[PDB]
């Protein structure tokens, strides 16, 4: 928003790049960060781990009836059952939307999110707007935010995750997709319907 | 903290900025910002609970409208002078250095296999806050509970939105780190983890969604006995 | 309104910077943000509880660090676009024209005997917001009283360190223009107005000074009965 | 405090004089704005009404008992008496701190204050660090900002003005100033003594 306050992103940017740099170079001194150090950390989270892995899980539950109860019992195991684990995501639970039921997820305190199914969160996730109002006016930030109508009728839950334990929504298999494969189905699977701010894609 | 950061249930905040799409990270910079939490976290800077209470230390202007990453900084900063690893006369010195040198080089250094053994294992191993206690759980399921009205100035997970509320346990988790003791240097201290759930309208009172519940999640001393 | 201007009990906004001296007015434009509220005032910009409200609906970064007086130019903007009385297109071309041309004269204009009167007249026989009602006082002193936890999203009083908190009535003042509806352009429709004392611990929990109260100001729809 | 996105004063000042000055053209041209009206407004609260007029009051119910109780029952038409009052100060009900309290008084949700008795505000009273702390830790911040120690002991009433009504503090005359007069007690009275935040001058 508008603040008569606030310098140009230009001249923001520029001063947060002197000061990471210097820091950067007073940690580097000390022995305790690296470039290969800053280069892996980049890398995993740029190309290895992102929500093409919640989206597997999801697509095992909703072909895979036995594995799906595992995974609402104990998500942190179920997902190990596929190779999905680790930081940020090392207790995980796991909620299933239905008819009667839809689910969404926020951290209001600070950002909370799981990192071995998603990745890391986008920017919009971490802000003050999403995280303020969700709690208090889910049903109108979903339509007026995502254009994602719930019906007064069906009970929304919303998830602030405040410990260490993260939430993750099964969104519902749309219809029309009778046998379709799991790489068929994954692609209907978003970021977004893992936090349960949209549906999982139509058709 | 009773901070500008707890902003569940805050009016006037903006609609949400939302780009069709954008990358990981934005900037360069963005990415030292991140690695950095794994090296300062295996130098003895902070654990997960002070590194969430530095941030929840910033100027509240600057927090609401900096980049995330920039939070990071501050808090990296904010414990290396508290710890003393960090001296912030020479820190500041080389920042006007950068200002004026952008492309000085950074200083000399060798690469250690042992970090980048480390950052992997943290990714794929995670660093678990579960843990085990000898008492037992003292609530359960079905347990009507309120949460508590104290208001600590340190660290804590008491988001203002549900202090003194009437809620339903839902699960019980097992123990785990406790931050109001860990976010404030206190050590672990662990205590059975529960979820409760908070009606909307217990929440906001009439201007609640009839038909939506909250799901917060507390730790044991949060919470005290109602309804068994 | 939720916003961050309810600031009572927030923490971490910083120590109190006070000069040890200070001006009136620190700066001309001052002089005339000040002058324009009678003015706005008698041209039906706004009301006393609107007025409030429009500085509520600012963005809090901007609240948070500006100048006092630019939180009134925000609201005059507010409400001047709100009543169609100001075109936010000719405002922001003559703000570039004076940004450029910062001596430029003010338009040429007659001065108006009956607003010197208007200034007058408001200081010093006020604007006073008692009224009278036919409904008699539904409480009383020492009546123990619980305060709303409605949550509306208009202007309203209901500071949220005092929701659904308990506390004794200690004076009923008269009924007053009520700001719920005032300030949302929806009348004065006056309740009866009560100051009630709310103990530090009950506000606080632990945190609160065992020998310290607070009182606070309630119109009758935001309390109800505990004990008489 | 420190706030790496925020543009230096003198770019603030200059973008709000601009602002100003067009906003005032716009109103001036409605008729409904002059320059007279403009001047008019700031002599009066830069040389006619502040403090020192509050003062007179305290003055008097120090050396005026019956007075005293007409001004705890009724401020306003107590003020009155001594030609007092007006805009901002409608209502007043005024506290008096004794041996065994202590009144502080403080505006959260914005910035009330009793303008026929004190004049405008000063800066820190309308600012966000009194206003939220003085509520939640009146006793140290009365110590770390004012030096001014209160027994733990005593109880301190803080006083937040949601309303209309105007509150305002009766300090506690000092010691040692038997039979002085009504002008030499009154260079006792400061604004903070009527605030809370401070005792009346000592000596």
């Amino acid at each position: 928003t508008e603040n008569i306050l606030r310098k140009s992103d230009e001249e923001i940017q520029k001063e947060i790049t002197a000061r990471v740099k210097a820091l950067e170079s007073m940690l580097i001194e000390q022995g305790i960060l690296t470039t290969s150090m800053i280069d892996r950390m980049a890398e995993i989270y740029e190309n290895e781990v992102g929500p093409h892995l919640g989206a597997k899980v999801v697509v095992k539950a909703w072909t895979d009836p036995e594995f799906k109860k595992r995974l609402l019992a104990d998500g942190t195991e179920a997902c190990k059952e596929l190779g999905i684990g680790g930081l940020q995501g090392e207790d995980m639970m796991w909620v299933e939307n239905t008819d009667e039921v839809h689910h969404v997820v926020v951290c209001t305190l600070c950002d909370c999110y799981p990192w071995p199914v998603l990745g890391l969160p986008p920017n919009w996730f971490k802000e003050p707007q999403y995280r303020s109002r969700v709690v208090r006016e889910p049903r109108q930030l979903l339509k007026e935010e995502f254009g994602f109508e719930v019906p007064p009728s069906k009970e929304i839950k919303v998830w602030d995750s405040s410990s260490e334990m993260r939430f993750v929504v099964l969104p519902q298999r749309p219809a029309g997709t009778d046998g379709w494969s799991e790489e068929e189905l994954a692609t209907l699977v978003t970021r977004e319907s893992m936090i349960g701010v949209e549906p999982a894609k139509a058709v | 903290m009773n901070g500008v950061y707890d902003v569940g249930g805050t009016d006037g905040l903006g609609p949400i900025n939302r780009p069709a799409d954008e990358p990981v990270f934005r900037a360069e910079w963005e990415k030292v910002a991140f690695a950095m939490f794994p090296a300062t976290f295996r130098a003895g800077f902070m654990g997960l609970d002070e590194f969430r209470f530095g941030i929840e230390q910033m100027n509240p202007a600057e927090y609401l409208e900096s980049p995330y990453y920039w939070h990071w900084i501050r808090t990296y900063i904010h414990h290396g002078v508290r710890t003393g690893k960090i001296d912030l006369e020479e820190l500041e010195r080389r920042t006007q250095y950068y200002r004026e040198n952008p492309d000085a080089p950074l200083p000399e250094h060798e690469q250690k296999p042992e970090l980048i053994e480390f950052v992997n294992q943290a990714v794929y191993g995670g660093l678990p806050a579960s843990r085990e206690v000898d008492r037992p759980p003292k609530f359960k399921e079905g347990d009507v509970v309120r949460f508590s009205t104290a208001s600590p100035k340190g660290h804590a997970r008491r988001a203002r939105y549900v202090r003194g509320k009437t809620g339903t346990v839902v699960k019980h988790h097992g123990a785990y780190i406790y931050p109001d003791t860990a976010g404030n240097g206190l050590g672990e201290c662990p205590e059975h983890l529960y979820t409760v759930r908070f009606t909307a309208q217990e929440l906001w009172g009439p201007e609640g969604d009839p038909n939506s519940s909250v799901y917060y999640d507390c730790w044991e001393p949060y919470i005290e006995l109602v309804d068994t």
